[PDB]
RNA sequence: CGAAGGUGUGCUGUGAGGCAUGCUGGAGGUAUCAGAAGUGCGAAUGCUGACAUAAGUAACGAUAAAGCGGGUGAAAAGCCCGCUCGCCGGAAGACCAAGGGUUCCUGUCCAACGUUAAUCGGGGCAGGGUGAGUCGACCCCUAAGGCGAGGCCGAAAGGCG
RNA sequence: UAAGGUGAUAUGAACCGUUAUAACCGGCGAUUUCCGAAUGGGGAAACCCAGUGUGUUUCGACACACUAUCAUUAACUGAAUCCAUAGGUUAAUGAGGCGAACCGGGGGAACUGAAACAUCUAAGUACCCCGAGGAAAAGAAAUCAACCGAGAUUCCCCCAGUAGCGGCGAGCGAACGGGGAGCAGCCCAGAGCCUGAAUCAGUGUGUGUGUUAGUGGAAGCGUCUGGAAAGGCGCGCGAUACAGGGUGACAGCCCCGUACACAAAAAUGCACAUGCUGUGAGCUCGAUGAGUAGGGCGGGACACGUGGUAUCCUGUCUGAAUAUGGGGGGACCAUCCUCCAAGGCUAAAUACUCCUGACUGACCGAUAGUGAACCAGUACCGUGAGGGAAAGGCGAAAAGAAC
């Protein structure tokens, strides 16, 4: 019943990075997701003696709300909205505004 | 695995029931507690395998 | 997750209220009972 | 049968400590954890099978749990059982 | 001075223990109230 | 339990009312007695705890006609 | 391009009060006109919580008693070792039950506790530790006493046995 | 249904899956240690000790089933006195116990008011106990009224704080009659005639209907500030959906959802007919509830405190007739009218909410509101019954602070 899922392509509706594009990383039951090289927060990390102890300041991919993002049509090359249909006998996804199979 | 284990002799699965315990279950409860076992997951499914068997055997025989 | 010890001051508090009300209430005339001897002299019933 | 079965449900893990190591090398005697019930005869049989070794004799006890405080909460460890087990001269472990 | 409470485990059971409660009319409807308020200690025991 | 094995009479609560009309509770006891009744069928006796009015009944109704009732209710005689 | 709330100033009204704005704070408030009120505080030996006072005053809990050198360490009178002094010694010694419920041992830490410092501790954290044919429980027997099949008695509950 | 998950406080380590026997939700299923009515005996609860039987290695020793009480029924038996009873043994069925309120019934206070106070009130309240249902109990005239009649019960609104009771004091307090809610009436005491003649009850069969899981679900962009825009400015579109909630500041068109339209493999409640098992029909001639009514003595409920007192129930002593007879109509006789007891059954209108679902609020917003928004009936106190707390907010995100 979900629209975005484990692997897909998207673009930001609003926020810090608004107008920037990337694919999916992993989905969270919190209502959030992660994207590669979009949401970036400098973390001050502790040098754990176990294994390596780098400590230092590292950059990471922060979680983000779903409602602030939408798929990247990659035809008009901009935002577009999902709908659910039954193709053959199977539930699948399609675009609004130029309805097309995904 | 039910389907794989649904078709057998009541003793056959009863053998497998036992067999699980001789090696495996016991050992992992021993091998692991010492700290030598590097794989925990092997413990979960095994206990989950037994109950399936003991339910089958009770489904076939008796009630 | 980064909490400051535990502050049990509230323990000695509840013990103070409990201790104070217990005696102060049920101790009754012990100060006065003792005062009773004083009570029998300091009175001057006339 | 269930007889052999239960034996596999009795033992849990071997105990480890200095006192344990001494009886091993010195008295040829071993320690291991057991069930909350796990009587002597019940233990010895299992030892006679899986380890397939001789047994002088068995004696056991009960170990109480040690109260603890996590955060400000307080739990209690589960009372359990250990057994000092003895071996004849055909020993290996 | 000899204080009032003198601990004895047995007496603390024969009198206020469960089986004495459940053995008479009043005692049985007591534990209801104890269960009614949802108290964790129903009678004195483990 | 003061009762008549026949009728069902059992005591009742009422007032002791003085000349000044001061009220006090009391109890009314049905007049009872322990009598040994004869049966011609069995040619034996039966011992029952009844009242004096319950005897007036048995004078009218058949002794065995009464037992049928008791014998119906499980009342043990 | 800043509400409420807080904190000041200036004006204003016959009065409880009203208006603008300076600093904070970071999202709500509400004209006007009617309506309903858990509706306006100084008290009530008032209730709750917070903080002053006397005051760094009294007190540190038996008058059996300490002194010194080394060690630890950030720091030593109170911790460890050593030398000396003294006290009890039908106890201030040594075993048990009843009752307590890890307080036992080791390692380890100075926040809180200990009426003071604490490298210490019955404190905090982790780990370790409690072996029975002969001990005691368990178990056989029972006294005082309780429970008490049926039974008796009793408005019911129930009481006796 | 499904591309994620392996509950939470807390991440982490080790694993399965990616269109389908991952995971999640629902239904139908054995699993369900020990205490607890415990029910094999006992008993300071979560413990101790058995018995019988059946079956089982490697004797030792194990697994499983049963064994409580009482009521009823049947069988076997079976004392003192032959018989017989009584008692005992065996199996079958049933129950106990827990729980918020609501209902009926058996017992049943006092403070207080009276300006004292005993009568009276408070009150048949509080409280104890017994029993049952989902609703209960009551109920189908030996009932009222006035010479008119109406037609069982139950509840609501009026008569009316009237008529009356009452140390005539405080106080208590109707009824008839009227308008409404919702209606329903049957059976035994008996024979024949007559037969499955309605009728309930259980059964299945299918239909419909829902209940427990769910599916789809409309339509928007630029710019301005702005940390972040859902905000201002302009032009747009949907609306059987502007209920609502969330997203970095106030979103009809970003997300979840709503209006609306659909769905059940399986088990289920209801209304139907529905095939059956019993079930008992309909008509004629009789019969019509006896220690019972009433009475005496003493109490009690009736609005009614023995008052001139009708009526009902009754502890005790008595005690009539069988419709040509009797009860009643507020003392009472007479006339008149009405109605037939002393055996039973009965749905709806009504009170209730421990709990489940949705929805609402001129109800509260952390000293208020449930005692408790924070793991609370916990910590803590007391021997025990029992009593009984304080304690919410970083931030957008943990980016929580490298060196």
């Amino acid at each position: 019943a979900a629209k975005i899922r484990r692997d897909d392509e998207v673009i930001v509706l609003t926020g810090k990075d608004k107008g920037k594009r990337g694919k999916v990383k992993n989905v969270l039951s919190s209502g959030k997701v992660i994207v590669e090289g979009i949401n970036l927060v400098k973390k001050h990390q502790k040098p754990v003696p176990a294994l390596n102890q780098p400590g230092g300041i590292v950059e990471k991919e922060a979680a983000i709300q779903v409602s602030n993002v939408a798929i990247f049509n990659a035809a008009t090359g901009k935002a577009d909205r999902v709908g659910f249909r039954f193709e053959d006998g199977k539930k699948v996804r399609f675009f609004k505004s130029n309805s097309e199979t995904i | 695995m039910k389907a794989k284990e649904l078709r057998e002799k009541s003793v056959e699965e009863l053998n497998t029931e036992l067999l699980n315990l001789l090696r495996e279950q016991f050992n992992l409860r021993m091998q692991a507690a010492s700290g030598q076992l590097q794989q925990s997951h092997l413990l979960k499914q095994v206990r989950r395998d037994v109950a399936r068997v003991k339910t089958l055997l009770n489904e076939k025989a008796g009630a | 997750m980064k909490f400051v010890k535990i502050d049990s001051s509230s323990v000695d508090m509840k013990k103070y209220k409990l201790q104070n009300n217990v005696r102060r209430s049920i101790k009754s005339s012990s100060m006065n009972y003792a005062n009773v001897a004083i009570m029998t002299d300091a009175d001057h019933d006339g | 049968m269930i007889r052999e079965e239960r034996l596999l449900k009795v033992l849990r893990a071997p105990h480890v400590s200095e006192k344990a190591s001494t009886a091993m090398e010195k008295s040829n005697t071993i320690v291991l954890k057991v069930a909350k019930d796990a009587t002597k005869a019940e233990i010895k049989a299992a030892v006679q099978k899986l380890f397939e070794v001789e047994v002088e004799v068995v004696n056991t006890l009960v170990v109480k749990g040690k109260v603890k405080r996590h955060g400000q909460r307080i739990g209690r460890r589960s009372d359990w059982k250990k057994a000092y087990v003895t071996l004849k001269e055909g020993q290996n472990l | 001075m000899k204080r009032t409470f003198q601990p004895s485990v047995l007496k603390r059971n024969r009198s206020h223990g469960f089986r004495a409660r459940m053995a008479t009319k009043n005692g049985r409807q007591v534990l209801a109230r104890r269960r009614a308020k949802g108290r964790a200690r129903l009678t004195v025991s483990k | 339990s003061r009762v008549c094995q026949v009728t069902g009479k059992r005591p009742v609560t009422g007032n002791n009312r003085s000349h000044a009309l001061n009220a006090t509770k009391r109890r009314f006891l049905p007049n009872l007695h322990s009598h040994r009744f004869w049966v011609e069928s069995e040619k034996r006796f039966v011992t029952l705890r009844v009242s004096a009015k319950g005897m007036r009944v048995i004078d009218k109704k058949g002794i065995d006609t009464v037992l049928a009732e008791l014998r119906a209710r499980g009342e043990k005689y």
